[PDB]
Order: C-alpha cells, then structure tokens, then sequence
C-alpha cells in the first residue's frame, strides 16, 4: 500500500544513483605477528562486489 | 717456587694468629721480589695512596702495579709466599683458596678482582698490628670481564647526571640464575678518567680504512633477523644496531693491499684487547686432578699456569 505522493516523490532519483556493480579484489599478507620466512610468500585473496 | 718469605714482624693477638691460618690459599699483593719483607706494605693501608684510598676502579689500577703472591705455608714466624709473576713453575700445582659466591667450573681461567661484593667483603682486622686486609676475590674470567665494564660505565654516569634519577643500576648480574648485587658507594674521578681514555684511545686505532666497507652491511644484518634463530638471538634488543638502521666512498688507490683483511687486524689489536688493558691479567687456571668438574665455595683448588 503505497499512494500517489510517495512514489510521486520518486522525483529525487535524479540526484544520486549507482551505475553498475564491480568485483573488488585486493589481497593481503600475513600480519606482523605471523609473517615469517615461509609465510612471506603467502597471500590471501578476498573478493567482493 | 723461588721461595719468598714474609715474617711475623711484631707481636700477635692470640686469636688473630688463627686468623692467619684460615687465610691459607689467599693472595697477597706485595710490590716487590724479596727474600724477606715486612708486613707493612702488605695491607690495605699500603693500598691507600697519598691521603686518599682507591676506589674499586682505582684498586684495579692499584692492583696493576703490584705483584700477587700465593700463601703457601703459615708459620708463627713467617709466611712463605710464591711469586705468581715468576715462580708459577709448579708441577705440584700450588694451591689457592676460592673465596667467592660462584661455584666456578673446571677449566676456567681465573683473574683477581678487588672485593666489591655486597656480602663477601673479606675484611679481617688486626689490632696489635694496626692493619686492614682486603683479599681479592678469585672469579672466572668472562664473569670477571662482565664486572669491569659495569663499574667503569657506572663511573661514566658519574661524569654526566640530565637523565631522571631512575637509571639502570648496573648492579644486577647473571650467572645461570644467581642475582648478584654489588656495592656502589664512591667513584673517584681519575680512576674513572684514565680508564675511560684508554677505552676511547684504543677504540680509535681499532678503526681503519678497510673497516668502513663493513659499515655498509648494517642493513644486511636485519635481513637475517626475521628468517633464522641464531641471528635474531645474536641481535640484542638493547643494542644500537636495531636503532641505527632508521657508500663505498670510492677513493680507491692501488687496490692491492687487501683492505678488508687489514681491517680485522688492527680492530683486533685494540678492540680485541679491552678486558686485559682495563683489568688484571689472568694467569690462574682451574685444574683439579680427581676429575671433579666444579670447585665449591671455600675449597682448595689446584692451580696451573697462564691461560
């Protein structure tokens, strides 16, 4: 149940919007605290839209 | 032995004759080589210079230019002392008394240190012959070299104040456990100053031309730090090496002089000799015949020659 002047105020769509989604991939290393010689080659990838 | 005697000069306090009996195996600093000598130059009143008594760094400098001697046999007439500097030719291994809180090892070089301990003063008093006696404390030599660096640097902090009063005391020692506290009462300046200058002047000559190439590899040191055990334990936390990290300077004349090999020579010439130019020379070595691996506090250890 949504009346006229609610969706009439959908006029404000012109101000902000979003174009499309984008997969973000920025990986990481072990921390200061587990970063040793064998773990220096270690990477962990994380994906998100 | 090349026998040297010291007679009992004048009178006896009758228990104090027994006090000379339980000093068998101790050390007398007599500033000579005599066939007979009075007991006046023996005691600490002779260690006292003109007007003033030496500090525990001055007593190092006072034990510099005198001669140690081993109590061999105690008579009521004389005391036979064997001249350590020459007459150490003893296959009988003339015996010494360990007066020290540390149970030593077998095989330690033993050097002599003035009494600076909090509870082993070694003060025995004679009142018929008005004399004061400080026996030196025989100790193992790395533990001996851990002491003399403390006491000069404690007197280095006697030159400059600046810092807040909570200083690191230089007064907690470590041998396998065994928290040791020593005495910090007086620091005479000239005993500090002449000891400080040879610490400066020797460290001058121990740097050379080819020494400078080694200074480039200071960031190379911390590259081994996070990838092994040995280096990370070698790199001290209270070190300037972890602090200074936060280059050939060409000048190349001739290049056939072996510049890196010549660096380790003169560095070892003066920075390699820092324990013995500040303190006394070690000539006493632990050597027990029975296979005993340690020597108790108060024991009579057999003594062999220069290490």
């Amino acid at each position: 149940v949504v009346d006229g002047p609610a969706m009439l105020t959908l006029q404000v769509l012109a101000h902000n919007m979003a174009e499309r989604t984008t997969a973000l991939l920025c990986s990481a290393a072990p921390d200061a605290g587990a970063n040793t010689a064998s773990t220096a080659n270690m990477r962990i990838f994380d994906g998100a839209l | 032995c090349f026998e040297a005697d010291i007679a009992i000069p004048s009178g006896i306090s009758r228990p104090d004759a027994a006090a000379l009996q339980r000093c068998e195996g101790r050390v007398v600093f007599l500033p000579t080589i005599r066939r007979q000598l009075a007991l006046a130059d023996v005691a600490h009143e002779s260690f006292v210079s003109g007007g003033v008594s030496p500090d525990t760094l001055g007593l190092l400098l006072a034990y510099r230019r005198r001669f140690p001697a081993v109590i061999t046999r105690v008579l009521p007439t004389r005391i036979v002392a064997c001249p350590v500097d020459l007459g150490l030719t003893h296959a009988g291994t003339v015996n010494l008394r360990n007066t020290s809180p540390v149970d030593l090892c077998n095989g330690d070089p033993v050097s002599l240190v003035p009494p600076v301990f909090e509870g082993q003063a070694t003060d025995v008093r004679l009142e018929s012959l008005d004399l004061t006696l400080r026996f030196p404390v025989p100790l193992p030599t790395p533990l001996a070299r851990e002491i003399v660096a403390r006491l000069v640097a404690r007197g280095i902090r006697d030159l400059n104040p600046r810092t807040p009063g909570e200083l690191p005391d230089l007064n907690v020692l470590y041998y396998n456990g065994a928290r040791l506290s020593l005495v910090a009462d007086v620091q005479q300046l000239a005993s500090v100053n002449t000891e400080l200058r040879s610490l400066v002047l020797n460290m001058v000559y121990s740097i050379t031309e080819g020494t400078t190439l080694i200074l480039t590899l200071i960031p190379r040191l911390l590259a081994l730090s996070a990838q092994d055990g040995y280096v990370n334990a070698l790199l001290q936390m209270q070190s300037v090496t972890r602090e200074a990290a936060q280059a050939p300077m060409l000048m190349q004349d001739g290049e056939r002089r072996l510049p890196l090999y010549e660096a380790l020579v003169a560095w070892l010439a003066h920075a390699g000799q820092l324990g013995d130019i500040l303190a006394l020379a070690p000539a006493v070595r632990v050597c027990t015949f029975d296979g005993a691996a340690v020597v108790q506090s108060g024991d009579m250890a057999p003594v062999i020659r220069y290490p």
